[PDB]
This record gives structure tokens, C-alpha cells and sequence, in this order.
């Protein structure tokens, strides 16, 4: 028969050409494609399509998926498309048309008796976020982050210790082992960073051999040219990544010195703007280099009216570090693609549950201030949406060598997915899936007749329990630890994943964020210029994804 | 401004295009209501619905997926059917075919 | 008191409403969580008073008007549901389009 | 010497002939027997009986019980008697006279150095409830249920997924395995139901072989004659139970068709009244058959003034499903013994912590409306109490083949017991014991000088912790899974139990609830008649076990 | 250069000669020594000392500590000194001067890449408390106790059972095994006490062989001469300790009889004052004997205006037990060293989180009432501080044979440490470290930019999680259980420790509390006299460490 | 309401302040936790009202004076820090020497 577009959207979600506003921002996305056959969409419920002999077939478990997300609107770095998602064995099986081949056409995702269903019509589905700047100050951070849509956390720490408060470092074999064991209790994928500040290579190899997937060089432990060179030498031979928080005091040299010490070798620069740490006042110039993978921490994102005021006491010379000129420019550099990742810097000048939220706030503020990106096609912000989502998903995954397991909705990757209602996109998820099982979601009155009655607040699900958790999360290890049998020795219960490809990623590899601007910072005025033109922006007085959604 | 609002473009969507269809007059002779879903093999619906079962073989209701048509007791009406696709193999329902066709 | 998990959970709802109740009093336009909390806590008291499910379904739509809440909020709340112990046991009250 | 009856009751609890009101209901129970020897009762405390050489003897651990519940008033399907209960190795050792054979007479339960004591004088002790209609929407349900007095939960689900919201089904091997692993974390005995809606037997055998103890046929997945027949064929050969939620739409046939498809084979019918699902408007007629084991979900129990009003939006044709005529009759059918079990239907039209509470509310409303049962002897409601307690204990256990492990206070059964104060019977337990260890109980201020100061609220005890929990709970498996080594393969840590006898139970086997009425439903008026007489009842405006006990 | 003393204290904490007030009490401590080299103190942070090549050296993990607590002011039974503390492999490595031997002098604690840092300057560090009078009524007690600064808990119970409410006894093999398994879930070191009231030795040996490290003789189970003798005979041969709660009723004999039954054998007397239980009214006279190790429970500490009033209903003849004369004297006996330990008596006439707090309150009240101890040297309360801290740390450890593992800050002992801010000493810890990992600490807003924003309340850290917990806690076993393979049989996951030296400790072994007074109690007046002089004190109307720190 | 862990945690702070607010009203001199709770809850409301971080840093020092709190308390609180959702997102407010 026929059906009007409005009623169709109400029943199966939007289709090609329809636009959807992201939360309460000014960003609009438009469906680029729909992988269905009109009339053959699958729907669950009394009298619907997914019933024996109809939308559900007769195949055995081996020939059908374990889970199907129906009528999902995917937003990923590669596209904004409408499709069914199939999950099998904890991984993304396919993106296409679900159903029963016996009576339906174009079925690429077979639904059988062994298939569970999540109705995603009217919902936006994304990969789980990846935060690579975690300070393990307390375990409660994993729940906060998971609830926000972040499924992988990389960083270092031992708890509320002075070392960890300041640096993302898990110092030495003993603490590393202890933290690898504690990680099986947390519902997120975890990778650890050791202390890279030493001029003795063997002291670094021990930590890698013990289990760390990276090394953090921090000025508090001494970000000297010697220590930097030593860490990068070990990284080169052990295929682990290096994260840097440079010498703010310019004690051992200026920025050009650090860059020289690095010597064109791959390195992830933390909070490249400078407020969070780094050569004052020009550490931001690092984003011009091909070997530097630049990221921002979240408190400076985006530039608002109270930003500067709150930053002094949070620091606790401050004026050399907290610069309005570089803070204003950072937002633009993100819009242009010069800054490739966003991260938190949890409880050490960063908010753990605000990585995703703040990234969208920057995109919004840039659309309002600068208009459409030169790359936009059509009357939508599709490209700007792909550029920004890549910042907390695929790019972080590439920078740390875990893109082979997580980072995006592509076949064969771990099924770490987040379901969002368009009105709450980037703010409060409808469902957070880890390794194919729901791990946390909003849940109403436990004793109620339905799951919707108040009070509704996030509560841990079966995917966050005992052995089911162990089966749905990954603990990342360096290739060395993996070979030395660390997992068996510490008796780790979770699935193991090895990092690789940390030395070969370069700026050009960052999805939609590969710009290397000819950037300069004025030593006196602190003004940031690209090709001589001044880069700057205005501070927001009010932002979306804020007072309309939070109780406090 | 309305959070997460749609901006659906106007028009319509043509369903099940390129497929055989046929119209059938159906009458409920039972004393209780009967409701049929979009993808149910029509030839195997509740025995109380009187119609040409032979014509409805390998067909289902030509209505949007997941919706249904109801027949109150004594109700008579004409529905449009669309043929099954895929392998055209019927399994389940009242167990009358259980195989291709 | 021998409080069961559901009773303790409801103390969370009650408390969220005290927050919203105070802000409303200051003359602020309520946001999403505050609105849901206020109307919900009102229904729980209706049941403690012995009002019927039918009466509460109607009264619940007169707690907050569109002029007392932030923009977009009314659309974010198509309905509000909450259960409480009525004289005849626990019942569910659904208030459709509570804010107008 | 001599002692007056009132003082005796105050010191050791009531004896033969004494009556006790159940909570604030009109139901009174009378002690039918007392297994003590007056003067030789055991009591614990300073200067009491249970002391070395006196009430406590010299035997080794092997010759005495690990726990003794003293002076308990047992209420079970077989009797309402006063006695000491002995627990040994996590199981019910004996019901009789506890003490020391050296100086006391008639001792059948030896108390020694290895014996712990729970003072049960003045308290009512019952078996733990068994809910066979669980939707695993969230893990928090186990705590809610445990607190209410339910110790075994059978059902299906994967969490807050559309499939699970609607049906009690754990679809396929992968989810089944995942949920079996997650179950070791929950403090209740658990058995899982897979998706039975398929016309391919092998797709069902896989699920049974994977671990499910039953199969749920649900109309949302297609409750067709073919699918029904297929599930029952597999059940017959694998000794697992089938639970049914029939075709409400009458799409594949009317009720007589479904019944014909069943073909006299054993089947557990869920929410047999119809509101929760089933052939409209006469699915209730199923309770007339010998092979049908009928149960009710709890929101319609009992018929009250707000019942009909709340049921429409909870459904979300409604009028064909929500019928005052069948809802009013259901209460009576329970009183008569035509309906044999009560269950919740947790968060899918049912309240998880109200199975026990609502069952007693029905008994009360029926006593008030219909008076004494024809079976009553004496001026008490003893028989009506036995008929109703059987509904959420022994009968559910028989229907699902687990009566050999749990379901009642009989020797050799797992020690899943609930201690109640008469004023809070059926509402708030004093102690919930799992496998011989207290798992949850009301607990006052942790820092207080005694355990009674406010605030008192339910908190998890040692029986709900790590390995102690694993040792005190059971995970039920199908005989097939048990043989295939599923427990070892998934590395389940809890005790394992196998279900058996699911195909041989019939209506006649339901304790005190075996009536097969000649029931008819009027197609037009919806009136329920038994032998031509109209079955009906009036709705309550106020109920016991409600506003006097809850804060909200 | 030079630096003034005030600025020095602000930067590195106090040094030799400086005095610090303990919380809001009148007790002042004075630094007795400083193990640093002025100018070479280690400090962490941007531009500080602990940086590569500087305060941090080039040694491998094996040649440096895993953790260093910098500039700590240690208060232990052996001294009040300023020093850096080194922790390696979960144990106290050294107390001395931390740093890098390459450029610094007198370094005894090498800091390398594998070293984490806890800034302790301005903070007081102590050993974790040890409570040997725990009633395992609920598991929540471990968190309450841990937060207060107690890291080891010894006692008995099975949960909220009548036996456990009254006595610290885990009756028999089954419960003992169950509780040993449950203990891996608790973040404190645990040792269990079985029921010692039997006149059959084999019934006692079974319990020891099963895992208990001691036996509790309690009047509720019959504290008869026969039972007492039997327990002490087994203790003598199995090297386990006995704790006693004597016959209050004087039913089998008076105090002199019990003492005779004991026959000069080692025994730990619980609540030796009498209120908590014991021969009325003179059980207090036990502290005169060389084989008696006397302890007090905390509700009577210290004597205040509401003490007597609250004690009657808490008891629930009362007048024979609750005596103002003995309660007033107890405080003095502690000040003199006649009473050697303080404990709680958790939820059975004792407050679990108030052992440390109340011990300091007694010291304060005694300083105010009696002035300086005869042993004091200098204008400080150093000796009184050492005498009192020993009461809940080293002495309890010696009495129960675990002093080889825990009890004080000495090399080779498990690193169970508590960091305190001077303003909150004894009330609310800044950090509680178990086996070298922080297990609990105050933590602000999880989503905040720093860990300090409100609300700040105690939350579990990584040292309290899964396997990391198992690695940082100890389960104590009797030598017999250890040899019989109980740990492997029950599959205990935590580190195992064996008790030894329980039969050889005597009053003379109690650190700073070894007085054996010629004490007498008047049968009629209840007055306590030592050498004829009346011992007594006045009740406090207001105490420190109370209303200024608590919300309720 | 879909409350996140941080929102529920803040209900704890709000509630501690109701306790302190009542006691202050009775004429009692506040102790340490009560004082921290009162000033903190005041800041969270300032943000809900839309006051700037700069303004709150100053106003926060005028909620309680040294005569309204127990002895030693002012010295136990060198500063008070709390975060809340301002119109422009979450911000941190540090109030130095709030009690004088
Ligand atoms: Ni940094
Ligand atoms: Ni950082
Ligand atoms: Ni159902
Ligand atoms: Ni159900
Ligand atoms: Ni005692
Ligand atoms: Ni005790």
C-alpha cells in the first residue's frame, strides 16, 4: 500500500532525507541512506513481524545473530544511515537488513530462535566513547563514565595518591599487577599507562613487560629531553604508545627543544592547548607536526564566560598557563581538524562524565560562530557531526593501538554500543551495551508493573555482574606482557586484547581531523595565528546540554 | 526549539513495490474477534474466517509492517494481499505447508 | 521501619521533589528532572490521602503549566508514571501530557 | 510446676489451641500440634537451657545440627505446628524436639558445640517463596524478591531489551550461557526459560542443551499451533517444562484450537485469567483441563476499586483483554482451588515484591466475602491458609520439577526459610535464610551498641557474599546441560541442581489446588460460569497488608 | 640557605621540638626525632624534588620501593618521629630518608620509576587498629570499622542469629568454613573465634582444625569450670587463644573459682570491668594476675553523665552488673596500665566505629583529671600517647598471636597504615591503606575537575576491589587448619597467615600496659581499691572528638 | 529523571544542608559537617539561578560568620569547593576562608 512520511517516521523512525535535531543544540543530521526494503522492516511485539515463520526463521543458533537492534539510525565517522544491526558472539556481525530469508527479501541479518531484540526505531546508535586520559583516582569513575556513553578507559593511577592526583601513572610492576587485577571488577575496557619518566630503559621495559600499554611522561616526574628520549626509544621497540605532558616551566628548554628531543617519533600530546600542562605559552604549536597526535582535556571545552575565573583555583605563574588567547583558539582548532581527540583528565583538571557532552557543545558553539564547514554538502551538519564523533571514538582507538577491537560500528569489532533518544543525545543514554550485553541503563521502580515508573535513574545490569562482566569487557596488554603470560600469572578473568600499531599512526591517520596548520603563538601577547590570520572565538553565556537536563 | 525534533520531509512511501497482490473478501463467522498481523501466512489464519484459502496461499496482508487488521464477529470486508518473497518457504502457523510454496 | 528497597528508592524521588519544590518557589522555570520529580511526588501523596487512580490521572495534569517550565520540557515529558500504596494496595498512575 | 497459658505463650510462643492473627487480616491460624515436652523447651541466653552439659551436649559436629530454630510455629501445606527445626549441611535435618539426650527426654535434634541458635519463639516460620514468572529486566529484582520472602526465581530475560520487556525468554546459547554466569552473583536459586517459539526442534534442543530448564511460548514471538506443538515435543523428550502465553488476537485459532495443539500434554499456563495475555476473552477456561497447571500473575490479585482503571495504560482491543468479569472471578477460582499458583510477571505487568503479599490479600478478601471453606474444621482458617501458602511454594516447585530440592519444610530439602513476626506476616520478614545461612534481614544502625536502633532497613548478610553465596544457592539445569558439562564449561561457581518430573505433573498433583471446574465464558457478556452458576465477587476499597506498613 | 621554623613546618610538616594538638583534645605530642637531612627532604609536584635524575633515581623495581609516604609524623608505641616510610611488596620496607643515592645524602629508601608517592607532610601516620571483640552480626561492620582506622577484625558470628547477637562465636566446622569463604569479600584482615563451651575436647579440636584462631567461652553457652578447663587444655596444645566472658550469675562459683579453673593458663578476659558480662561485681580483679590479658569494650569508655542511664536498656539484677564504682575506676586503670586493650563488642554492647575515638577520649579525660603520668618527660603527653595507642594496635596483636604480621609500623610487617590530618586525628582518616594499597578514603564529587569538591564522604578504593583486595588482606588460620589444607579445600582467595605465640604472652608482655595492681572490690559498696586507696573518677559532661565532627 | 550518579550524590549534599539549615534556625552554633553542607548547598542554588562563578566566590563568604559556628570550626574550613550546572555547563566554585 502507501504510507505518509510522518506516520512512517513515527512507526519506524526517520528515513532518507529526514532531519533530526541533536538534543537541544543547533546541530541537525540528515539520514543519508536506508538499508531497508519498504514494507519489510522488522518490528517486535504482539502481532508484529518478529514471530516464528514470519520475520523470525528456522535456522540454528550458529546461523543467526544473538541480538538485533532494529531500525537504528547510526551516526558514525563513516556515515549517518538507517539500518538493522546484528550482533553475534559479542561482536558486530553486520549492518543491513534483518529478518527471515524464507519469506522476506534482501535479508542479510538472519533472526532465529536464538535472537534477542532491542527496538531501536526512533533512536540514534553510536560506538561507545573512548577516554584516553584517565587518572585512576577512584573506581567510581568507571560507572560515571559508562553512564555517559564511554566504554573504554585508558590512563594510570593507584587511587587517591599524590602521584595519581597529578599524573596518569601506575608506577612499577607491583602496582601495575594490582591494578590489572582490580580492573576485572570494572565494567569498561581498560588499558594502563606506566611512569615513563626515567633515563634507564630497563626500568621502562619492566613496566611494559608487566602489563602497561603505554607510558606517561609528566613534568611532575621530570619531563626532560633525556627522559623523553628514553621513553620513546622503548616505545619504538615495544609497540606501546607515549602520552606527553611537557615542561611548563621551560626549565630544560622551550617547546622547540622538547620537539627536538621527540625527534619525529610518534607521540600523543595531552591537553595540547596548555591549561592542563605544557610549555608556557606555546605548547599548542605541537599540532602542526606530522608525528604528534593532539588531544584536549575537557574543562576548557568550550570557551564560556566562567572558564577563566574557575581555572586558577583548579590549577592549585598561573597567568602563564591559563591563557584566554589559547583557550579561545582551541575551539576553532577542533572545528578545523587540527586537534584530533577529546578526553577528560578525570579529577586532575577534567570531568569524567563530560567528554561526549562537551565535544558536542564545542561543535554547537562553532556552528553558531562560524557556520557550515567548507566540507558540508546539503542543508545539514552531517560532516561536522562525523568530524566530532571521531574525536572520542575512532581517533583515540587509533592513537593507542586498540582500533582493531573497538572504536566504531564496523563488522568484527567488539559490540560496545550506545542507544540514545534524540532529545537526550550526548547527555543521557537509553542503553549502554558492552560486548553484546546491556551493562547499565535507566531503570524505574524495581517493584513496578513496568520498568518505566519513577524514580528512574541509572542502575547496573547483568552485563556488569560477576563472570558475565568478565566475558563482556577487555583488559588490554602490551604484546610483551601477553607473551610473558601476565594474564595467566595474575589469573585475570576478563578477555584479553593486545595493542599494536602505536608507532605507525601519524596525524594523517586521524579520521576527519588530520590538519597540520602553520600555527604560531606570540610570546608576548599569547595570540594564536594560523598562516598569519588570528584564530579566536567568543565565550558562551549559555550552552545546550546543560540546565535543561540536570537536577544539580 | 524542541529537543531531538524531527524535520520529516512531506510525501509518502510506497510499500512492497514490484510484488504480486490480490484482493479477497473475508468474513468472520466466529463469535469472538480475530486480528491478523502484517506478515502472517493468510491461508493459515483462524479457521473461523471464511474466504478463498486457495487464493491466499503464499500471501500475507499488504499493510505496513507490524500493523494488523481486525475482524469483529460477523464482520465481512475486503483486504489486499501481497505475496511472500525470499525463498517462498512457509514454516509454522497451522503447520499446513511446512516447506516451499 | 524495616524499609524495603522500594521504600528507600522512593525517598530518592521525594528528595528530588523537595529540590524542585524550592526552586519553583523562587520563581524559576523548572527543567526536565525537576518537573518529573515534582509531579511524581504529588501523585504519591495523592495515594497516601486515598485519592483514586482515576482522580490522580486528571489532577496530575494541573501541577505545572507550560509557563512554569523551560522551553522544550513539555515535549520531553509525554507522560509521567509512578506507583504508590493506595488504600487498596500498590497501583500505577500514568499522567498523559501532564504539562500544558 | 505449673504455668498459666498466657505467660507460657509470652515465653515460648503459642501452643496447641492458641490462635494467632495473620498480620492485620481477618485470617486466624490455630496451633494444631506441639512437638515439645512441657518443661523441656530449649531457650538461649544468659542462664537459659542451651548451655554445656545442660541443653547443649557433648557430641561432635557430625552428630549434631549446625543450626536450630527454637520454638518455631511452622505454617506449611502439611500443617500448622509448633516445633524446633534442625538444619544440617544447608538442608532441613529434622522437625521435632531439640536438646541434649544426656539430660533431656524425647530429643530428636541434638544441639552441640557446633550448633548456632536462632530464637524463633513468637515467630512463624515458612518455606521460601518460589516465583516462576520472572522477566529478567534488571538484577535488582533479586533483592526486592528476597526481601519479600521469595528464595527461588524462574523466568527468562537478558536485561532491559524489548524481547525481555515483553517475554520471559533468554534467547539462545550465548545469552543463556551469559545469564547462567551472571546468576552466581544473585542471592536466589535460579532456573532459566528459553524462547520456545520455533517450528524447528533442533533450535529448541540447543537451548535446552545450553542450560534452560523450560521454554516460554509467547504470542509476541508467535504462539501458533505449529510452534506450540514443536515446543511440547521437545519438552516431552528433554524433561523440561513449558510455560504458555497464548494467542490473544485469536489469529491462528480460538482457545479450543490452542488446547487441541497442546494435545493433552503437560503445560504451565501463565496468567490464566487473561489480562496478562491469552486468547480473548476465554483463556481462563484452561483451568478445567487435567494437563494444564494454571497460575495467576499478581496485578489483578485481588479485585479492587482501582484495578480496571490502572490496567489500560499498563497494557500499552484493550477491552477484549481487560475484563471485569474474568478479573472478579479469578479471586474465587483461587479460593476454590481451580487456580494453583501465583506469580509476579516482574516489570511486565507484575510486581516482583508482591507475590506473597497479594496471595494473602486474596485469601482475606475471600474469607470476608465467602466465609469458611467447606473443608474447614474448627474455628480457624487453617485449611484456607494451607491452600494459599501452597500456591507460592510447593505447587510452583512441582510444576517446574524442582520440588525435590525446594518448596517446603520437609527433611532433606534445601534450608530456604523465612522467619516472620505475626504482626508483619507476608509483608516484611524478620530473617531470610538461604541454604542454611541468613542472606538478608532488617538491620539497624551499624555503629550502634545493639542491632535494633534506627534506621532499620533490609541489608545483605554473609549468606549473600562471595563464595558463601555460591555455597548457599542453586542454579538449576536441564538434565541435558548437566550431562554435557555446561557447569564446568562456563565455570559456574554455585551448587548445581537438575530438574526432573516436568512431564508427569498434572492438575491432580497440585497440593490443595486440584479442582477442574466445568467452567464456561460467555463470548458476548464475558461472564464466567461454573456448572451454570455465575462466578463473581466485589472489589475492595481498602486492603490489609498495605498503608499500615509502607512509607510510600 | 636558612628558613624559619614556621615556614618550614608549613612546607614539610613539624620537626624536632614542635608540638601538635591531637584533634580538639588537650593531648599534645612533640616530635622526638627527625630522620631527614635539612635541605634534602623529598617533595612531589611540578618543579619539586621527586623527578628523574633528581630525587628519583635510575634503579630497577627490585631496587626501589613501590610506595613512599613522604614527610610523615609517625606516632607508634616506640616513638613519635618524623620520617619517610617505604613500602615494598605490601609490607613496611623501611623508616628513614627517601630519595636518590646518586645526588642525595643518607638515602635509605630508594625512589625510582616504580615508585608511587603519598604526600604525608603535615599528616600523622599510624598502624591500623586491631579489634579483637567482633560480633559478626552483619558484614557492613567491616566498612564502618575500616573507615575509623581499624584494619584487622577478630571475633565470631554467623550473622543476625541469636547466638551471634549474644556471643562472639562461629559454631562448628560448617559455619566456620562458610564464614572463612565470606571473609575474602571483606576489606579487613580477619580471624575467627569458635564456640569454646564444651566439656569434650574433640568437639573443640574440630573447630580449631576447621579454621578458628581462638575460642570464646561465653556464659550464655555456660561458662562453667569444666567448660573453661576443657577450652584451655585444647588452647595449650593447638596454640590458639581463649577469650572469656565469665559467669555473671556466680552460678558455678564466684570469681576466685573461675580464676582457679583457669589455673594460671593464658587467657584474654573480655570487658574486664563487668558491664559487658562477668562475675558480679568483682570480675575486674582479674587484671591483677600475670596470665590474664585484660581488655575493655567501648560503651563504658569514658565515664560520662549519660553512661549509667543508657546501660540498663542496652543490657536487655541489672544493678549487679552496671556499677558506677567499677565504671568510674576503669578509666583510671587504663591510665595506669592495668587494662591493656580496648575493643568494641560490635552490636552486642559496643560501637564498631568507636574503638580508636573512645580510647583517645579516655586519655584526654585522664589528663584533665590526673595530670601528667609519672613517666612523662618534657612538656608533652608523648608517653600517655604511646601507652594508649598500644591498646588498639600492638597489644591486641600480641594477645592473639598475630603480632608477627600486623600491629605496628615496623619493618617486615604488613603495610596496614592510616594517614590522619591533625585536626581529625582519631575521628576521620585521610587515607586507609591495606597491604600497600589505599582501600578507602574520603572522596569528593566523582565527576569533578579535582577530587575535593563536595560532597565528600568515604568511598571504597581499588584496594577493596576483587582480586586486588584478596592480595591486600589476610585471613588468619590456626596452625592446624593451615596444615590440613583448609585454605585449598575451601578455595580461599586471600593471603593466608598463621597465628602463633598465644600461650606464651602474659601481662608483662603488654607494651606500656603491664601493671598488675593489688586490686580489691568491696562486695557491698562495689568500691574498687588498689593498695587500699580508692580508685575513682568524675563523669564528663562534654567530650572532644564528638559534636564538632559528626552530622548526627 | 534518568539521574546519573553525580545527581544522586548531590541529593546527599542537599539533604545534609536541610539538616544544618534547621539547626541554624533553632539558634545552634553549627559544627564542621553542617557548615560545609550549608555553604555548599547555597552555591549549588546560586548556579541554578545563573549567578557567575566570580559572584559566588564572594557571596559564599557571607553565609555563616564565626559567631554562628562552634569553636575551631572556621579554622577547620580553609575553603569550600563544589560544582554545579551553570547556564554555561558545570563549573567549579572555590570559596576561600568562607567563615569569618
Ligand atoms: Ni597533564
Ligand atoms: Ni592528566
Ligand atoms: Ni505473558
Ligand atoms: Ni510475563
Ligand atoms: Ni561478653
Ligand atoms: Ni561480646
Amino acid at each position: 500500500s502507501n504510507i505518509s512520511r510522518q506516520a512512517y517516521a513515527d512507526m519506524f523512525g526517520p528515513t532518507v532525507g529526514d532531519k533530526v535535531r541533536l538534543a537541544d543544540t543547533e546541530l541537525w543530521i540528515e539520514v543519508e541512506d536506508d538499508l531497508t526494503t519498504y514494507g519489510e522492516e522488522v518490528k517486535f511485539g504482539g502481532g508484529k513481524v518478529i514471530r516464528d515463520g514470519m520475520g523470525q526463521g528456522q535456522m540454528l543458533a550458529a546461523d543467526c545473530v544473538d541480538l538485533v537492534l532494529t531500525n537504528a539510525l547510526i551516526v558514525d565517522h563513516w556515515g549517518i544511515v538507517k539500518a538493522d544491526i546484528g550482533v553475534k558472539d559479542g561482536r558486530i556481525f553486520a549492518i543491513g537488513k534483518a529478518g527471515n530469508p524464507d519469506i522476506q527479501p534482501n535479508v542479510t541479518i538472519p533472526i532465529g530462535a536464538a535472537t534477542e531484540v532491542i527496538a531501536a526505531e526512533g533512536k540514534i546508535v553510536t560506538a561507545g566513547g573512548i577516554d584516553t586520559h584517565i587518572h585512576w583516582i577512584c573506581p567510581q569513575q568507571a560507572e560515571e563514565a559508562l553512564v555517559s556513553g564511554v566504554t573504554t578507559m585508558v590512563g594510570g593511577g593507584t587511587g587517591p595518591a599524590a602521584g595519581t592526583h597529578a599524573t596518569t601513572c601506575t608506577p612499577g610492576p607491583w602496582y601495575i599487577s594490582r591494578m590489572l587485577q582490580a580492573a576485572d571488577s570494572l565494567p569498561v575496557n581498560i588499558g594502563l599507562l606506566g611512569k615513563g619518566n626515567v633515563s634507564q630503559p630497563d626500568a621502562l621495559r619492566e613496566q611494559v613487560a608487566a602489563g602497561v600499554i603505554g607510558l606517561k611522561i609528566h613534568e611532575d616526574w621530570g619531563a626532560t629531553p633525556a627522559a623523553i628520549d628514553c621513553a620513546l626509544t622503548v616505545a619504538d621497540e615495544m609497540d606501546i604508545q607515549v602520552a606527553l605532558h611537557s615542561d611548563t616551566l621551560n626549565e630544560s628548554g622551550f617547546v622547540e627543544d622538547t620537539l627536538a628531543a621527540i625527534g619525529g617519533r610518534t607521540i600523543h600530546t595531552f591537553h595540547t592547548e596548555g591549561a592542563g600542562g605544557g610549555h608556557a605559552p606555546d605548547i599548542i604549536t605541537a599540532c602542526a607536526h606530522p608525528n604528534i597526535l593532539p588531544s584536549s582535556t575537557n574543562p576548557t571545552l568550550p570557551y564560556t564566560l566562567n572558564t577563566i575565573d574557575e581555572h586558577l583555583d583548579m590549577l592549585m605563574f598561573a597567568e602563564s598557563r591559563i591563557r584566554r588567547e589559547t583557550i579561545a583558539a582551541e575551539d576553532v582548532l577542533h572545528d578545523l581538524g587540527a586537534f584530533s581527540l577529546t578526553s577528560s583528565d578525570s579529577q586532575a583538571m577534567g570531568r569524567v562524565g563530560e567528554v561526549i557532552l562537551r565535544t558536542w557543545q564545542v561543535a554547537h558553539r562553532m556552528k553558531v560562530q562560524r557556520g557550515a564547514l567548507a566540507e558540508e554538502t546539503g542543508d545539514n551538519d552531517n560532516f561536522r557531526v562525523k568530524r566530532y564523533i571521531a574525536k572520542y571514538t575512532i581517533n583515540p582507538a587509533l592513537t593507542h593501538g586498540i582500533a582493531h577491537e573497538v572504536g566504531s560500528i564496523e563488522v568484527g569489532k567488539l559490540a560496545d554500543l550506545v542507544v540514545w533518544s534524540p532529545a537526550f543525545f550526548g547527555v543521557k543514554p537509553a542503553t549502554v551495551i558492552k560486548g553484546g550485553m546491556i551493562a547499565i541503563a535507566p531503570m524505574g521502580d524495581i517493584n513496578a508493573s513496568i520498568p518505566t515508573p519513577q524514580p528512574v535513574h541509572y542502575r547496573p545490569m547483568f552485563g556488569a555482574l560477576g563472570s558475565a562482566r568478565h566475558h563482556c569487557r577487555l583488559t588490554f596488554l602490551s604484546q610483551a606482557a601477553a607473551a610473558n603470560g601476565v594474564a595467566e600469572r595474575l589469573n585475570l578473568r576478563s578477555a584479553i586484547a593486545v595493542v599494536k600499531g602505536c608507532r605507525t599512526v601519524q596525524k594523517a591517520d586521524m579520521v576527519h581531523n588530520s590538519l597540520q596548520p602553520n600555527i604560531t603563538v606570540d610570546a608576548q601577547t599569547y595570540e594564536v595565528r594560523v598562516d598569519g590570520e588570528l584564530i579566536t572565538s567568543e565565550p558562551a553565556d549559555v550552552l545546550p546540554m546543560a540546565q535543561r537536563y540536570f537536577l544539580f | 526549539m524542541i529537543p531531538g525534533e524531527y524535520h520529516v520531509k512531506p510525501g509518502q512511501i510506497a510499500l512492497n513495490t514490484g510484488r504480486a497482490t490480490c484482493r479477497v473478501v473475508v468474513e468472520n463467522h466466529g463469535d469472538r474477534p480475530i486480528q491478523v498481523g502484517s506478515h502472517y501466512h493468510f491461508a493459515e489464519v483462524n479457521p473461523a474466517l471464511k474466504f478463498d484459502r486457495q487464493q491466499a496461499a503464499g500471501y500475507r496482508l499488504n499493510i505496513p509492517a507490524g500493523t494488523a487488521v481486525r475482524f469483529e464477529p460477523g464482520q465481512k470486508r475486503e483486504v489486499e494481499l501481497v505475496a511472500f518473497a525470499g525463498h517462498r518457504a512457509v514454516f509454522g502457523f497451522r503447520g499446513e505447508v511446512m516447506g516451499p510454496l | 521501619m524495616e524499609l524495603t528497597p522500594r521504600e528507600k528508592d522512593k525517598l530518592l524521588l521525594f528528595t528530588a521533589a523537595l529540590v524542585a519544590e524550592r526552586r519553583l518557589a523562587r520563581g524559576l522555570k523548572l527543567n526536565y528532572p525537576e518537573s518529573v520529580a515534582l509531579i511524581s511526588a504529588f501523585i504519591m501523596e495523592g495515594a497516601r490521602d486515598g485519592k483514586s487512580v482515576a482522580s490522580l490521572m486528571e489532577e496530575g495534569r494541573h501541577v505545572l503549566t507550560r509557563e512554569q517550565v523551560m522551553e522544550g520540557v513539555p515535549e520531553m515529558i509525554p507522560d509521567i508514571q509512578v506507583e504508590a500504596t493506595f488504600p487498596d494496595g500498590s497501583k500505577l498512575v500514568t499522567v498523559h501530557n501532564p504539562i500544558i
